[PDB]
C-alpha cells in the first residue's frame, strides 16, 4: 500500500536541516556556466537564504607562466 | 548450558483483551502531546468514577498536526480492532463477587436501605455497585498499588536502572564497571551482556516523548501482571471460603454506602489484605531492559494482528487520554496511561528528586571532593586503598528518605529552598580527614611541579642551574 | 625524583621500614647523543661519589589514622616483526575481560627498544631516542589496517579500521 | 529467568562492517535484476581471481535525489524513509565463518604460525623459526620452477585470499547444492508459509501446523505463532520481506550448523587435520586455480561423512515469529531502534559479487540462493 | 629528614643502596614526595663534538 513520500510530511516542526540540491537545468556557456535550480515552499518553516552555500568541484590549468 | 529455541512458553502474560479502537485514539488527536505535557508541582494523577463522568463523550484520519511518526502510520495501516493487555484481577477473585452478586440481593434489602418508595433509586444503587465492581474496585487497587512513596521510589529507581540517565549513568562512569547490565525477576536478579538500554537517545524532539511514554506504559502493564500472576498461582480455595463468609458478612454495609468511591474504597479494603500487599511488594518490581520490553511490545503487536514490520506501531498510541475520552472498560489503561506520563516527567526522562539534592556532585560540594581523592589513596603499616568498586557501592547504596517529595513535582535546585538534609559523603563522614587527604594531596602535585624534571645544580657552588620560579 | 610512588602514590604507617634501591652505570640508557653512537665502546663512563635521600613527612593524628584503617576494612605486551613483513597476526593472552578501557599501539625498533628485564643489556649497542621509554614515537605511518577477530566488544565496535587506503 | 529475553552461546558474533556503498539499498533497480524466469539455474560460486577487480562506489546510472546511505529515486518508499532516517557508518552482520578452532588451525600449518607475546627473558635473537612464514621462499620457488619474486607473492596472496574466503563459500556450495537439501528447504518454506499442500494437511488433519516447532530434532511443541498476516500485503514489499524472511531462514540454519560442528571437535581431530595439512601441503601449494585448492581443502575438512551427519535434522522448522525475534535482535545490535519505520537487514548486501568486498562474498552467496528459491517455490 | 645509606655496593653495572626507615608515629610518610640527590663524574668519551 506505499507510493512515495515527501521531505514536508517527515521531520519535526522544531528541527533544522540542510538539503543537497542538484540543479535543474546547466549550460556551459563561452564565458558563463549557468545553474537553475527550484526551492520548496516553506510550510511551517522559513528559508535563511544567507546560510546556503555552493560546492563546486573542476579542474584548472594555471599557464605556462607558472612558477 | 541450553539446548533449546530461544523462545519460552510463559502462562504469566498471555491474555488479552479486544475491543474496538476509540475515535478519540492518541494517534487521532494532534494536539495530545500539548496536553500530556507536564510542568513543575504537577499532583498524580488520580482514579475517576461514574459519579463524576455522567456519559463516554468521543478508523485512523490523517489530521492536521499529525507528526511525522504517526503521519506515515495513520496511512499503511489496516485497522479493525486493536487488542490490549488483558489487565484484571484473577478470574477466580471475580468469580467470588459475581455469584456473590448473582440480582441475588432483590429489591427488598434495596428498598429497606433507601427506605423511599422511589424504585428509581434503587435502580440507581445497583448500577452504582455494579459499575464499582467492573471498575471501581480495580481502579482503586491500582491507586492503592502504586501510591505508596516507597515503591514509587522504587519504579523510579528501576526507570533510572533501564534508561541510563543521571545517578546510575555517574556511576557506571566512574565506577569502570557497567552496572546497567543488572536484569531481574521476582528478585532474582540475573545479569545478561546481550541487552541494550542506550539506543533511546538517537531519537530526540516529539518522537522521544512519544517512545518513551510508550516504553514506560508497557513497563507498568508488565509489572501489574506479573504481580497479578503471581498473586492468582498463590490462591488458596480455603481463603476462597474465608471471602465468601466475610462477604456474606459484609454485604449489609457495603450495600449501605453512598458515594462509589467510598463504595469501592471499602471492596478493595475487604479483598485485598495488607498483608498480601506488602508481601507481593517485597522485590516484586523487577529490573526490565528495554530488549525485553520490544519484545514484550512485539509480542503485543502481533497477537493483535498487526505485523511488525508494515513501518513503526506502538501499543500505547491505540489508547485514549482522559478518563471522560474513553469507554469505562479501558479506564484502568486510560489511568495507567496518565500515571506513567507522571513517572515518566517526574523522573526528567522527558533526576527528579533522586539525583539533584544529594547524589549530584556539581550540588553536593563534600561527595565531589571525596570523589576527587578516589585513587589517590595508600596506609601500609606493617591494602586500605579507596578502590573505585567502593566508593561506586556505598554511592549506590545511599538514598535519603527525607527531601524525595512523592506527592507533586518539585525538582529541587529549582525552588529556591534549602535542602531538608545537609549534603555528606558516602563513605567519608569526618570532614576534617578529608581537609588533610586534600592538603597532602596539593602538597604531592606542587613538590612533583617544583622538582618533576629534577633540577641540575652546580657542582662546586650549591645554587640551581635551571631555576625554576 | 622517584616514579614508582609517583604513579603508585603510597604512605607509609609505623614499622620501620627498609628501603633500597639500584641505579644504572650502563652508559648507553643514562645518557643521550645526537648521532646514536654506541657510547658503552666509544669510551664513556659515569661514577658517582654518594647518594643521600632526602624525604618530607607529615603530621596525622593517630585518631585519624586508626579511623581510616577501621573505615577501609596497564599491561605491557611487545610483539616480533620479521623484516620485511607486511601480515602481523597476534593473539592476546587471556585476562580479565574487565578493565578492557581501550588500548593503544605504534611500532617501534629492535634496535632502539632496550631489553629491560634485566641487569644489563649486551646486546644494546645504540644511546639515542628511547620511544619506549620517553614517548618519542616516530613510526606511526606505517600502518595499514587492523582488524580484529569477530569475538565481540563494547563499543566506546567494528572488527577493521582502515588506516591508509 | 526473565521470559520475554534471550542469553544463547552459538548464534551471537555478528561480524562488523562498513555498509558497502554498492549494498541493496542503494541499487534502486534491483528489482528488474532480481526477477527470475524458468529459464534460471542455481547461482554459482566465484573466486577472486575470477572477478577481475571490485568496486564498492555507487557507479554510473544511480542520480541522486534533488533532496553510506544516498537518496535515490525508482525505490520503494519504504527506502525512501529507512534512508531519510538512518545513515548509520555499520551494521552488524551474522557471523558465517568457520569455527575459530579449524580456521586457526588450518592458518598455523598452511599459511603463518601465530605469534605469541614474547616473555622477557632475552631479546635481540632473530628466531624467525617460530614466526617463520609455513613456506619458505626457496621451497617455494623450487615448487614453482620460477625465481620470479611477482610469482611467488602473486601465489602466496592468491591462496592467502583462498583460505580467506573461497574455503569458506565451497562450503557452502556442497552444503546447500544437495537436491535433497533442497526439497527439505522447500518443505520447511512451504510449513513456515503455509501454502498449499500445508494448508491441506491441515484440513484433513483439521489441525493448523503454525504449533510445529523443532530444533536439532527435539521439536518444542510451541504455540504461540501465526504465519498468515504477510498474505495482506502485496507489491513489491512483499517480495522483498518474503526475500528477506528466507535469507534470515538460511542465515540461522547456517549458523546452527556451524555450531553443531563447533560442538564436537577434539585434540585427536586436531591432530588429524595437522597431519593432513603437513603430508599433503605440496598437492595444495601446487594448484591450477583457486577452485581446485579450495575444493581440496574442502575435502581435507569436510569429508563427505562430515557433510552427511549434520545435513540430518539440520534444517529445523521455525516460525515467522521465531524469524522477526531474530531481524529484531540483528538491528537492536547494531544500534538502530526497532521503532523505525521498515527496516530489514537483507538491504545492507550487495547483490552480486562484482560489486562486493571479499569478506561478504559468503552473505552475498546466501542472498542469491535465497532470491532463487524464493522464486522457484513461487511465493506469488 | 636527610638519609645517609646503611649499606651501598658499587657492582659492575649497578650502585646498589639501602636504607632504613622510621616508624610513622602520630605521622605518615609520603613516599612520593621522595627525591635524591646524586653527585659524581661524568666522562663523554672520545666522540664528544
Amino acid at each position: 500500500p506505499t507510493v512515495a513520500p515527501t521531505h514536508d510530511v517527515t521531520t519535526d516542526r522544531s528541527q533544522r536541516l540542510m538539503l543537497r540540491f542538484v540543479p535543474v537545468d546547466r549550460e556551459d556557456n563561452t564565458y558563463s556556466y549557468k545553474v537553475r535550480y527550484t526551492l520548496a515552499v516553506g510550510d511551517n518553516r522559513v528559508l535563511d537564504m544567507a546560510s546556503t552555500f555552493f560546492d563546486i568541484r573542476g579542474v584548472l590549468d594555471r599557464g605556462p607562466s607558472f612558477k | 548450558p541450553v539446548f533449546a529455541v530461544p523462545e519460552v512458553l510463559a502462562t504469566y502474560h498471555i491474555f488479552f483483551q479486544n475491543c474496538k479502537i476509540p475515535l478519540s485514539c492518541r494517534a487521532n488527536r494532534s494536539r495530545a502531546d500539548k496536553q500530556l505535557a507536564l510542568r513543575q508541582g504537577a499532583v498524580i494523577p488520580d482514579i475517576a468514577s461514574l459519579d463524576e463522568v455522567p456519559k463516554i463523550f468521543e478508523v485512523l484520519v490523517e489530521l492536521e498536526g499529525d507528526n511525522a511518526r504517526l503521519a506515515v502510520l495513520k496511512r499503511s495501516i489496516e485497522v479493525t480492532h486493536f487488542a490490549y493487555p488483558a489487565l484484571n484481577l484473577p478470574p477466580k477473585v471475580m468469580s467470588t463477587v459475581m455469584s456473590e452478586l448473582i440480582p441475588a440481593v432483590g429489591d427488598e434489602q434495596l428498598a429497606r436501605w433507601l427506605e423511599t418508595r422511589e424504585p428509581a433509586d434503587l435502580e440507581e444503587r445497583r448500577k452504582l455497585m455494579m459499575a464499582a465492581v467492573l471498575v471501581t474496585v480495580e481502579l482503586e487497587c491500582m491507586q492503592r498499588f502504586f501510591a505508596d512513596p516507597e515503591m514509587q521510589r522504587k519504579l523510579e529507581e528501576t526507570l533510572h536502572y533501564t534508561f541510563r540517565q543521571g545517578y546510575v549513568r555517574q556511576a557506571c562512569k566512574i565506577s569502570n564497571v557497567e552496572l546497567c547490565n543488572l536484569v531481574s525477576y521476582l528478585g532474582i536478579l540475573h545479569e545478561n551482556r546481550l541487552g541494550q538500554n542506550v539506543l533511546h537517545s538517537t531519537l530526540k524532539g516529539e518522537a522521544r516523548r512519544d517512545y518513551v511514554r510508550d516504553c514506560v506504559y508497557l513497563f507498568l502493564c508488565y509489572t501489574w501482571q506479573t504481580a497479578m500472576g503471581v498473586w492468582q498461582q498463590c490462591l488458596e480455595e480455603r481463603n476462597l471460603k474465608e471471602l465468601q463468609k466475610l462477604l456474606k458478612q459484609n454485604l449489609k454495609d457495603l450495600w449501605t454506602a453512598f458515594n462509589e468511591r467510598s463504595v469501592a474504597a471499602h471492596l478493595a479494603d475487604i479483598i485485598f489484605p495488607e498483608r498480601l500487599l506488602k508481601t507481593l511488594q517485597q522485590g516484586l518490581p523487577d529490573f526490565t531492559s528495554q530488549s525485553m520490553l520490544q519484545n514484550f511490545r512485539n509480542f503485543i503487536l502481533e497477537r493483535s494482528g498487526i505485523l511488525p514490520a508494515t513501518c513503526c506501531a506502538l501499543p500505547s498510541d491505540f489508547v485514549p487520554i482522559k478518563y471522560r475520552e474513553c469507554p469505562p472498560p479501558l479506564w484502568g489503561h486510560c489511568y495507567l496511561l496518565q500515571l506513567a506520563n507522571y513517572l515518566a516527567y517526574h523522573s526528567d526522562i522527558m533526576r527528579c528528586n533522586l539525583c539533584t539534592p544529594h547524589r549530584s556532585l556539581v550540588c553536593n560540594s563534600q561527595l565531589l571532593s571525596e570523589s576527587q581523592i578516589i585513587g589517590t589513596f595508600e596506609l601500609q603499616g606493617p591494602g586500605l586503598k579507596l578502590t573505585p568498586g567502593l566508593w561506586t557501592s556505598a554511592y549506590l547504596r545511599k538514598f535519603v528518605p527525607e527531601d524525595y517529595h512523592a506527592h507533586e513535582i518539585r525538582f529541587y535546585e529549582d525552588q529556591s529552598r534549602p535542602p531538608n538534609a545537609e549534603l555528606t559523603a558516602c563513605v567519608i563522614t569526618q570532614g576534617h580527614i578529608l581537609g588533610q587527604l586534600q592538603a597532602i594531596n596539593k602538597a604531592r602535585q606542587e613538590f612533583l611541579l617544583r622538582k618533576g624534571r629534577g633540577v641540575y645544580l652546580d657542582p662546586q657552588s650549591g645554587e640551581e642551574l635551571n631555576p625554576i620560579p | 625524583p622517584q616514579k614508582f610512588f609517583a604513579v603508585k602514590n603510597l604512605l607509609l604507617l609505623p614499622g620501620s621500614y627498609t628501603y633500597e634501591w639500584n641505579f644504572r652505570k650502563d652508559v648507553n640508557m643514562v645518557l643521550q647523543s645526537s648521532l646514536g653512537n654506541d657510547l658503552r665502546t666509544d669510551g664513556a663512563t659515569i661514577s658517582f661519589t654518594s647518594i643521600n635521600l632526602y624525604a618530607t613527612f607529615f603530621p596525622m593524628a593517630h585518631n585519624t589514622a586508626s579511623t581510616l584503617e577501621a573505615m577501609l576494612r596497564a599491561a605491557n605486551m611487545l610483539y616480533p616483526i620479521p623484516a620485511n613483513a607486511t601480515n602481523i597476526p597476534i593473539s592476546i593472552p587471556s585476562r580479565n575481560w574487565a578493565a578492557f578501557r581501550g588500548w593503544s599501539f605504534t611500532r617501534l625498533k629492535t634496535k632502539e627498544t632496550p631489553s629491560l628485564g634485566s641487569g644489563f643489556d649486551p646486546y644494546f649497542v645504540y644511546s639515542g631516542s628511547i620511544p619506549y621509554l620517553d614517548g618519542t614515537f616516530y613510526l606511526n605511518h606505517t600502518f595499514k589496517k587492523v582488524s580484529i577477530m569477530f569475538d565481540s566488544s563494547v563499543s566506546w565496535s567494528p572488527n577493521e579500521f582502515e588506516i591508509k587506503r
